[PDB]
RNA sequence: AGCCAGGAUGUUGGCUUAGAAGCAGCCAUCAUUUAAAGAAAGCGUAAUAGCUCACUGGUCGAGUCGGCCUGCGCGGAAGA
């Protein structure tokens, strides 16, 4: 029921994981397989945290017009499909993982994994936890 | 594999892997023979079902043989097992479809939860609770 | 909660009725309590609409004629021979 | 074939078929095969109709015939001559005016009483129309 | 095809159309479906 | 609407237990996995394949979909 009030509330409730969780990410639609597209989900979903929502309600205005209360750069909508998936193990965590790994593995496309960096001042790897 | 190439589904239960003398000839699109049906299967599917429901992968690689990622043992072999009733679908109203125990379903979980998984393994556990239960009877217990 | 606006009728009897049916209005009386009955026209199609619900014949409506509000309840209607239409509804005051 | 069982008179006048009809609501069951047009429903056509709605609602539910013939229509054999006395009785008909509910159903989702009501008019002379109970 | 009175999709495949003046049903998929006249 | 695409490996379904084959008879049986797995749609429907009930995502930017009443038309409509 992808309505206008629920796409409305569809973004504001995307967004306040977003917001409260870790970067997300997205999953395109160019090619699927059953068994490889369902056992990277499956996998996904279980690494990354059970939490995950391949729901895609992020239109060119739905997701400008809901989520752009914090970081007012989110207007990159032109990905060719949305597949969400948290990370509630830290930030970078295996969701960030695994979609780095797929997006040219085992998987047609993932929209380029840009990620959503909390404070987004630079993008970097922070692969380096010096202990 | 699991994803059979050819998954012509026709297959007797996993005491013998694909009997095509049960399957007849109507399932004939496969090339299965004594080369890549009974070293794998015919060896593996022992601690699996024995006289139980449990598909057997028709599936053949591209190395001249047939090996590829396989699962864990059936869930409705299992499930099933572990709850004596035998029935199902089909006279599931009538009759009960069987047995789905939250013990019946732990065990086919534990017996289940090696490779064929969901978003988790306790999803997995929904599966195999589902595939016991959907069946047109759980018991209460 | 149905509002209802009506008119009191000038003309009344077969031949004003049928010419304010074919004017796309039908006749209808408010009666009951002591005060006397009031003739009164409805336009058919808004409270044909109205109507087809199932509360419109249980809930208090509010007939609002000559500017004064008149609590009714549907005591009565009479419905075309075979057209999805009004003919008259009987209002019972209160 | 509904027909009257031992009736006061074997013959009967013509007769007119003028106003509108009576039993013009949904008494019974919940939807109806309501009679907008005019004429005489003869006995096989009320039966042939029945069938039609009883194979399409495959003998679920309820059905009404709110019309019963209960007129004796005569005939002349062939080759007779005008007068010799009124002819011998052939069918039953019955008077059909606007309005009238010839068919009640019940129990039936109302897409396959719309159906089944579809099919038994097509074995009707009179036009109809598909109607459903109501409140007051 | 069929010259009946009344002509009607048979199928998902047929579509109405009113070439000439005369209302037809043509169908991609099953050539016994082609009615002529309306 | 068209276009970028998709939809089981418990699942010959526990299933009329030789399956009636991810969608013959077969009963229900998302069974997390959902931009999707219906235990069923035309292909293969007894069956692989690439299309694909449905279902969305993506594009792309004003309406779109069915009914009901009613005016006037159309077909039904062939003779010496
Ligand atoms: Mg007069
Ligand atoms: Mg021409
Ligand atoms: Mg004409
Ligand atoms: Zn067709």
């Amino acid at each position: 029921m992808a309505l206008n009030l629920q796409d409305k509330q569809a973004i504001v409730a995307e967004v306040s994981e977003v917001a409260k969780g870790a970067l997300s990410a997205v999953v395109a639609d160019s090619r699927g397989v059953t068994v490889d597209k369902m056992t990277e989900l499956r996998k996904a979903g279980r690494e990354a945290g059970v939490y995950m929502r391949v729901v895609r309600n992020t239109l060119l205005r739905r997701a400008v017009e809901g989520t752009p209360f914090e970081c007012l750069k989110d207007a990159f909508v032109g990905p060719t499909l949305i597949a969400y998936s948290m990370e509630h193990p830290g930030a970078a965590a295996r969701l960030f993982k695994e979609f780095a790994k797929a997006n040219a593995k085992f998987e047609v496309k993932a929209a380029a994994f840009e990620g959503e960096l909390i404070p987004a001042s630079q993008i970097d790897r922070l692969a380096t936890l010096p202990t | 594999a699991k994803k059979v190439q050819a998954y012509v589904k026709l297959q007797v239960a996993a005491g013998m892997a694909n009997p095509s003398p049960p399957v007849g000839p109507a399932l004939g699109q496969q090339g299965v023979n004594i080369m890549e049906f009974c070293k794998a299967f015919n060896a593996k599917t022992d601690s699996i079902e024995k006289g139980l429901p449990i598909p057997v992968v028709i599936t053949v690689y591209a190395d001249r043989s047939f090996t590829f990622v396989t699962k864990t043992p059936p869930a409705a072999v299992l499930l099933k097992k572990a709850a004596g009733i035998k029935s199902g679908s089909g006279k599931p109203n009538k009759d009960k479809v069987g047995k789905i125990s939250r013990a019946q379903l732990q065990e086919i979980a534990q017996t289940k939860a090696a490779d064929m998984t969901g978003a988790d393994i306790e999803a997995m556990t929904r599966s195999i609770e589902g595939t016991a239960r959907s069946m047109g009877l759980v018991v209460e217990d | 909660m149905f509002t209802i606006n009506a008119e009191v009728r000038k003309e009344q009897g077969k031949g004003a009725s049928r010419r304010l049916r074919a004017a796309n209005k039908f006749p209808a009386i408010i009666y009951g309590g002591k005060e006397a009955p009031l003739a009164i026209e409805l336009d058919h199609d808004k409270v044909m609409n109205m109507q087809a619900k199932a509360e419109f014949y249980s809930e208090v409506l509010t007939i609002v004629v000559d500017g004064k509000e008149i609590k009714v309840k549907a005591q009565d209607v009479q419905r075309h021979p075979y057209k999805p239409k009004l003919q008259h509804i009987d209002f019972v005051r209160a | 074939m509904l027909q009257p069982k031992r009736t006061k008179f074997r013959k009967m006048h013509k007769g007119r078929n003028r106003g509108l009809a009576q039993g013009t609501d949904v008494s019974f069951g919940s939807f109806g095969l309501k009679a907008v047009g005019r004429g005489r429903l003869t006995a096989r056509q009320i039966e042939a109709a029945r069938r039609a709605m009883t194979r399409a609602v495959k003998r679920q539910g309820k059905i009404w015939i709110r019309v019963f013939p209960d007129k004796p229509i005569t005939e002349k054999p062939l080759a007779v001559r005008m007068g010799k006395g009124k002819g011998n009785v052939e069918y039953w008909v019955a008077l059909i005016q606007p309005g009238k509910v010839l068919y009640e159903m019940d129990g039936v989702p109302e897409e396959l009483a719309r159906e089944a009501f579809k099919l038994a008019a097509a074995k009707l002379p009179i036009k109809t129309t598909f109607v459903t109970k109501t409140v007051m | 095809m069929k010259v009946r009175a009344s002509v009607k999709k048979l199928c998902r495949n047929c579509k109405i159309v009113k070439r000439d003046g005369v209302i037809r049903v043509i169908c991609s998929a099953e050539p016994k479906h082609k009615q002529r006249q309306g």
